[PDB]
RNA sequence: GUAUGUCUAAAGUUAUGCUCUUAUUUACUAACAA
């Protein structure tokens, strides 16, 4: 079959179901024919019929199309199990039992059930064959197209409101600017970058702020609902769970940087007295310990190289498993390699960085999805990462030593 | 005698070997072509051809794989034909014939009287035939 | 829809019987003009007459042309529609045509419109018809 | 057939024990290629040739050309080659696999056509990938043994001989046009000698066609005979030509391989064929023996 | 380029198919409608142009420029009664827009049907319009 | 009169545009109310340290 | 290329369209009888 | 050769990046990176943030501003991003100032040509393909005309084949009027005008025929 | 300036362009044949064409006046710059 | 390799600064080989 042809020929669950029922019928009728055509004895017929009824599953993929027929099949199986073991008390094992009544009853009732269903189904089918399919298709909302529909409804509402507001009676092309503006605003909100376009009229800015708050509200609540759903362990779309992870991350970031803003806007949470007290405490502690502090690491160490080797090893541990690597990852690997090549030089570089570098490359993050609690994953830019490693290792060696 | 060219209605030209029946080169797509004629080019590198879009092209036929046009002969509203000897002379659909300097693509525009199938009397140096519609053959 | 319009059949066509018994299949065919379902009516003119007469066109179409639904002739004069339009064009005017759109979608659309065609406006109101007739007669002499 | 089936299943489960009863044609066993024994030799390299031409969309469009079924007999020098008319590709798609199938099909048909005496015993194949379907189409007759050559022989460049290519282009339909790949050589000397020369020639062609043709047409006074595929030379000038060709091959090796100077004898021989691979254990064997 | 009749017919068809197609997607792009109507005018088939205008009008009446364009198109071919009838219809539809009234007025003035311009002016003024209407009157 | 909305995200037509019109906000200035407390804090630390040190 | 919604599919056309006469799933008669109030 | 990205910002490269930013905006850093054969996405974005963005400033600090800076240092110890923000400057520059206070071309041209080519090419493959098909279609049409015209000249009249209609209700608009929505019924009489326009039409047709 | 004013002001203008230089009803048909001067309608037609032509050429001049990539963008940046 | 989309599949509708020669890059493409 050509792909087009193949597509055309995927006959639905009506036609196939019809075929299957006829297959069923064709079997038993054929068996009767055989019996009556002088081939097989009446006992053989009875057994044949029984076999057919108890193996409708195995003789005609009825279940394929309409799977609720498994119930019927199961019932038949049960009957067979019952019947046989009342039919084979003193009699041994073998195939020669007939007695097709109760199974036959089952199949009759299945047909009773389905006769309506097939009248509808095949009804519609042949109607389509004759009359074209209805060209007032209109699709319902479903989980799959809910969002798109929502958003279109929203932008229609917003657009309407703005037109109501706007006194000039502007053109649809001038509404494109409006709605596009809205879209940008939404994105800005998502980012947590304030959406302050200068040239607007205040009323419009108000209206859009409102509508994105509504949308935002819908979003956040939806996200929350999803996460409870995920916790429960319900049926949820892999894609949907990823979406929820994304949303919740953005939400988290927004929350976080809002907290930063808060911290800035009205001073640190720590009372200076409290801080002082803390300082006094810690000072007292080390005083009691005679704890000599960790120096800035010079060229003195016999351990320096050893220390370096640990950090590198640790870093390498990330990369030994995953053979396919990102660009950043590749860079990191290269750095590690070079460091092995040029240990002393690497050390020197590190030292220089420590002495000088107090502004670093920004840290990308993501959320690994433990389906209870999504965990933040900070990703430092490889060059600083080496420094961080070495410094860390050194600190631990010095701390534990001291 | 060996290599052989044949353009087509789909705007494609095909350099072939005499008998091989395997395209040495299909030409580019966004142009259009109608009349194929080789300029009596001293080196004999050149395969010229008229278009639908009022512009006769030139092609480096040696090698057959070469096909970069040097300079294009614009300004002859084409539904017709064109021929070379120095000069290329081709006629247009609407009005009249067009002599063109083969080196610079610009010369005199002689009146025809319509139709257009130009040719040169090759045994002489300067004599043309025009092919007008309905018994109007003009000679120069 | 509801069977609101009645069938528009002429006399000659239908035959000289005091009572015929015709049948109506509703939504019973696409018409011969506008490809559009309508109530197909049909009857044998006599009991033992072999030829059934079925209503070819739809009622809207019939009204539009102002014709019989079985004959395709004007309900007044029992003559070909084109011919009657020519006659009308000739007397009182220079141009009266009844252009059917030969494109399957547009024909439907045209049929839907409740608007008489060229000659149909004359032949609908009997006064105007009469006037046309007398003018025609005048033209003859 | 059943062995094929088991082997097929075995392949399906990636558990194929690489165990052959008959060893491959390596540079050592090259001698014992032929031994008063009716044979045939097959290459499927130039079955699916393509004109690369541009499209309206801008991407490449591959179109099939007429090809061949290089079907040689080293003893008689009778090169059969069924010229593949492009019509046979016009039927179907996925033509690289289909090339193999048509090849093996054609070969099988040919074998069927010939008598039980002239049904060739050991069939050698250039492309070891094309062996797999051949095995299938050789199931018609079980006596015809298959030989997967370890030594790659240049027969892609075989079709770049002038008259051959000419004939290929000429072909209008499903037809075969056999030739004697070497005629005068048979007349002068035994077949093996002829084959060595041929091998050299094809080798040179594979390295470079222009160089090859140049060597052949260095002298323009010499003329290629109407029947013969090659120019009929005198044996000393022939010798010279051969030497030149060899130099060409060595030159190529020097260029690409960058180690054509310090070659051992057997190794050198292998290099000429380009067949005895470094990883091939047969080579280790022969070497070990010496 | 556009030499013979049948060829011109084909051109007309193709162009229509383009225009029609673009209308199908955006029933409202009056720029597209009016452009199409201009095409009809250019073709010198007036009836089709009129039809286009009508359809366009139906699609969006409130777009005044469309009305104006239709009017002026009608004027172009000295089909003055059609212009007048249409303009009356425009007035009937959208009386409270002024430019339609003014368009009518100028048309009549150029026509030198001064009595009619008086009469219409009486009507317009009677509808308690803008002061502007009164002043112009 | 609404300004032609241009994004920092998504050009459909790929119109290049001025960099000022692209990137904006321009409101990092604040700096004043944020500091009220930090002075006290860092000063406190400095003084605390001094006290410890002496 | 791919564009926002502006002028909805207005059920004017769907009204003038011909009937289909298919039997959808939910238009099967569910809760035939109506309830009423005391009044 | 494939390799790990990095290096130094050549001025041409910087300019290219700026252009990209104008084009694609400040949040599609992948695309901009792609435009630069040497430099990464992250690198690019960082550069834009730090050096290249015009809504930064590199003007020297006033004495008051110096005071503000060093005071911030005193109070916020080496939290230089925060400090930078407070200043309203980029951070590296601020740090540098603080420190101060305390005391080949073929390749480049390749990427340029490619760059300019890209930036001046702002359509998805669907568009490009569509215009290609349009021009091809046009060409086909003219070729067809040339045949038809040729035959006419030759004396064989061939009617142009219709478009092979895609569906049963597909419309040819020259057959009959598209959807003749007639004018509003006539208050003022229109008969003479109808005649005149008809004549004009027929005359036009005649002219075309003669043309 | 509203479309109210711009109409009347354009009305006033074309009245200056004018200042440069019968009714018969069949009530049964409803057909109001206003037989008027055919020379004046022609003078309207030519004037109205000329007015539209003048405007048409006015854009053509203003289009041929001159941080962008294509025809549209240049104008789109011009739509931003006017603000 | 595909969805998919075009194409063909035969009967005649009655009118009178440049050209050139080459070698090299880079890019893209390629069910073509490795
Ligand atoms: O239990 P099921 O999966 O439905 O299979 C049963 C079952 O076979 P198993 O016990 O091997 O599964 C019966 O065996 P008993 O339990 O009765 O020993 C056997 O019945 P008979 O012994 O009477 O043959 C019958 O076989 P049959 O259908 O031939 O009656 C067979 O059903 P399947 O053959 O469909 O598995
Ligand atoms: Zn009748
Ligand atoms: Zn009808």
């Amino acid at each position: 079959l050509t792909t087009k042809e193949r597509k055309k020929s995927r006959l639905g669950n009506s036609f196939h179901l019809m075929r299957e029922l006829l297959k069923m019928m064709k079997l038993i009728v054929d068996t009767h024919v055989q019996f009556r055509l002088g081939n097989v004895d009446a006992f053989q017929l009875a057994d044949g019929i029984h076999y057919i009824l108890n193996h409708i599953g195995q003789l005609t993929g009825i279940y394929r199309y309409k799977y609720k027929v498994m119930h019927q099949i199961r019932a038949c199986k049960d009957l067979k199990h019952i019947i046989y073991y009342k039919f084979n008390k003193n009699l041994g094992k073998g195939p020669g039992c007939g007695f097709w009544q109760p199974a036959w009853r089952v199949w009759l009732n299945f047909l009773r059930g389905t006769i309506p269903l097939l009248e509808r189904y095949i009804g519609n089918l042949i109607t389509r064959q004759f009359e074209g399919r209805s060209n007032e298709i209109v699709k319902t909302t479903t989980k799959q197209r809910l969002d798109a529909y929502y958003d279109l409804e929203l932008r229609n509402s917003v657009m309407d409101d703005i037109l109501e507001m706007m006194p000039e009676s502007i053109r649809q092309k001038k509404a494109r600017t409006i709605l596009q503006h809205l879209s940008e605003a939404w994105r800005c909100w998502k980012a947590n970058i304030p959406w302050d376009v200068p040239g607007m009229p205040a009323p419009i800015k108000k209206i859009i702020e409102r509508y994105i708050k509504s949308k935002a509200d819908a979003w956040v609540s939806a996200a929350h609902y999803n996460r409870e759903r995920i916790k429960r362990g319900a049926h949820v779309e892999k894609t949907m769970v990823k979406k929820n992870l994304g949303r919740l991350t953005r939400l988290w970031i927004k929350n976080e940087q809002e907290r930063q803003r808060q911290i800035q806007k009205n001073g640190p949470e720590i009372t200076p007295e409290e801080a002082t007290t803390i300082f006094s405490v810690m000072v007292e502690w080390l005083e009691s310990r005679s704890f000599s502090p960790i120096p800035f690491p010079p060229l003195t160490y016999k351990n320096d190289t050893k220390i370096l080797v640990l950090a590198l090893e640790d870093l390498k541990d990330v990369y030994a498993s995953k053979v396919r690597l990102n660009a950043s990852e590749r860079e990191e690997l290269a750095l590690i390699e070079e460091a092995y090549d040029n240990p002393h030089d690497t050390l020197n570089r590190i030292k220089k960085y420590l002495l000088t570098q107090r502004v670093f490359k920004p840290v990308d993050i993501t959320m690994m999805e433990n389906y209870q609690n999504i965990s933040p994953v900070y990703s430092v830019d490889p060059l600083e990462k080496i420094t961080d490693a070495y410094l860390d290792q050194y600190l631990w060696y010095e701390a534990d030593q001291r | 005698g060996s290599k052989f060219i044949s353009s087509s209605e789909d705007k494609t030209v095909r350099i072939w070997e005499n008998q091989i029946n395997v395209p040495i080169k299909q030409i580019s797509d966004t142009a259009q072509h109608s009349m194929p004629f080789l300029n009596v080019h001293p080196s004999q590198n050149y395969f010229c051809a008229q278009s639908m879009d009022n512009r006769i092209y030139s092609f480096s036929l040696k090698p057959k794989y070469k096909r970069h046009p040097k300079k294009i002969f614009k300004g002859h509203s084409s539904a017709g034909y064109g021929i070379s000897l120095r000069y290329i002379c081709s006629g247009d659909s609407k009005s009249r014939l067009f002599t063109w300097d083969w080196n610079t693509s610009r010369l005199l525009n002689n009146i025809k009287i319509p139709i257009t199938q130009v040719d040169w009397h090759p045994q002489e140096t300067s004599k043309v035939i025009c092919s007008g519609a309905a018994g109007k053959i003009y000679v120069c | 829809e509801i069977n609101e319009p009645p069938p528009n059949i002429c006399e000659q066509c239908l035959g000289d019987e005091a009572n015929i018994r015709m049948t109506k299949i509703p939504q019973g065919s696409e018409c011969k003009i506008c490809t559009l379902p309508f109530t197909l009516y049909h009857f044998k003119t006599s009991k033992r007459s072999n030829n059934i007469i079925k209503t070819l066109i739809c009622v809207r179409c019939a009204t539009q042309r102002n014709i019989c639904q079985c004959c395709m002739l004007d309900s007044r004069w029992h003559i070909p529609i084109q011919l009657r339009d020519h006659l009308i064009s000739l007397v009182n005017e220079e141009n009266v045509m009844t252009e059917e759109a030969k494109n399957d979608m547009m024909k439907r659309f045209l049929s839907l419109k409740n608007v008489k065609l060229g000659g149909a406006q004359i032949t609908s109101d009997p006064s105007e018809a009469d006037n046309i007739v007398d003018k025609l007669k005048n033209i003859l002499l | 057939a059943l062995y094929v089936l088991r082997e097929r299943i075995r392949k399906g489960l990636q558990i194929y024990q690489s165990s052959v009863q008959e060893p491959f044609l390596n540079s050592s066993n090259y001698a014992e290629l032929f031994n008063n024994d009716i044979k045939l030799f097959v290459d499927d390299t130039n079955v699916y040739r393509v004109t690369v031409h541009k499209t309206f969309e801008g991407n490449v469009a591959t179109k099939a050309i007429n090809g061949c079924i290089f079907t040689l007999n080293p003893k008689t020098g009778h090169l059969f080659l069924k010229i593949i008319h492009t019509s046979v590709w016009a039927g179907q798609k996925r033509l690289s696999q289909l090339a193999k199938w048509k090849t093996a099909e054609e070969v099988s048909a040919l074998v069927r056509s010939l008598p039980k005496e002239e049904q060739p015993k050991q069939i050698i194949v250039t492309r070891k990938a094309m062996l797999d379907p051949l095995e299938v189409h050789m199931l018609d007759f079980p006596n015809i043994a298959i030989r997967p050559t370890e030594l790659r022989l240049p027969f892609s460049a075989a079709m770049s001989i002038d008259k051959l290519s000419d004939v290929v282009m000429k072909a209008t339909e499903p037809q075969m046009v056999l030739f004697n790949i070497y005629d005068d050589w048979l007349d002068r000397i035994s077949s093996y000698t002829a084959f060595s020369r041929l091998t050299l020639l094809l080798r040179a062609l594979k390295t470079n066609e222009e160089s090859a043709k140049m060597i052949l047409l260095s002298d323009p006074t010499i003329t290629i005979k109407s029947y013969h595929l090659w120019p009929s030379f005198t044996d000393e000038q022939w010798i010279t030509i051969e030497s030149q060709m060899r130099d060409l091959i060595l030159t190529e090796y020097g260029r690409k391989y960058n180690v054509n100077i310090s070659a051992l004898t057997q190794t050198e021989i292998k290099d000429i064929i380009l067949g005895q691979n470094i990883k091939a254990p047969s080579v280790k064997r022969q070497k070990m023996a010496e | 380029d556009i030499l013979d009749l049948e060829e011109l017919r084909e051109y007309q068809r193709r162009k229509r198919t383009e225009y029609e197609g673009y209308l199908k997607r955006n029933r409202l792009d009056m720029g597209q409608w009016i452009r199409y109507a201009q095409f009809e005018i250019e073709q010198h088939d007036m009836r089709r142009a009129r039809s286009i205008f009508e359809r366009a009008l139906l699609v969006d009446s409130s777009f005044i420029p469309l009305w104006i364009r239709y009017i002026d198109a009608e004027l172009k071919v000295k089909c003055i009664n059609h212009a007048r009838n249409l303009m009356n219809r425009a007035i009937s539809t959208l009386p409270r827009v002024d430019k339609l009234w003014y368009k009518y007025l100028i048309v009549e003035e150029s026509l030198n049907n001064v009595e009619i311009v008086r009469s219409l002016y009486t009507k317009w003024c009677s509808l308690e319009p803008g002061v502007n209407a009164w002043n112009s009157f | 009169k609404i300004p032609a909305a241009v994004s920092n995200w998504k050009n459909p037509n790929g119109y290049t545009v001025a960099l000022e019109r692209r990137v904006g906000k321009a409101l990092d200035n604040e700096n004043n109310t944020i500091n009220d407390g930090f002075m006290k804090l860092s000063e406190a630390l400095e003084n605390a340290d001094k006290k410890a040190r002496q | 290329s791919h564009r926002p919604q502006l002028e909805a599919r207005s059920g004017a056309k769907a009204a003038a369209y011909t009937p289909t006469g298919i039997e959808h799933a939910r238009l099967l008669p569910g809760h035939t009888t109506l309830k009423y109030r005391k009044f | 050769p494939i390799y790990v990205k990095g290096g130094v910002w050549t001025n041409v490269e910087d300019q290219i990046l700026k252009a990209a930013v104008q084009k694609y905006g400040t949040h599609q850093w992948s695309k901009v990176a792609s435009l630069l054969q040497k430099k990464t996405a992250r690198q690019s974005e960082l550069r834009w943030n730090e050096y290249l963005n015009p809504k930064l400033n590199f003007t020297e600090f006033s004495k008051e501003e110096d005071a503000q800076l060093l005071d911030l240092a005193r109070e916020l110890p080496n939290q230089w991003r925060t400090i930078a923000d407070m200043m309203a400057r980029p951070a590296q520059v601020c740090v540098e100032r603080y420190n101060r206070l305390l005391e080949l071309e073929d390749e480049e041209k390749e990427m340029l040509a490619e760059a300019r080519a890209r930036l001046l090419n702002t359509q998805g493959k669907k568009a490009t393909r569509k215009i290609r098909e349009r021009m091809l279609e046009e060409s086909k049409r003219i070729a067809e005309l040339q045949k038809r015209r040729e035959l006419k000249q030759a004396g064989i009249n061939v009617a142009i084949k219709k478009p092979k209609k895609k569906y049963g209700t597909d419309i040819d608009y020259n057959e009959d009027i598209v959807y003749e929505q007639a004018p509003m019924p006539g208050i003022y009489d229109t008969s003479t005008e109808d005649r005149q326009i008809k004549k004009k039409f027929e005359q036009f047709e005649r002219k075309v025929n003669r043309k | 300036i509203s479309y109210d004013q711009l109409a009347k002001l354009s009305y006033e203008k074309t009245l200056r362009n004018l200042a440069t230089q019968k009714v018969q009803k069949d009530t049964k048909t409803g057909k109001i044949t206003i037989a008027d001067d055919d020379k004046l309608v022609n003078k309207l037609a030519v004037s109205l064409q000329s007015e539209s032509k003048k405007r048409y050429e006015a854009r053509k001049r203003q289009m041929q006046n001159a941080s962008f990539i294509n025809d549209k963008n240049k104008q789109f940046n011009e739509k931003l710059s006017r603000e």
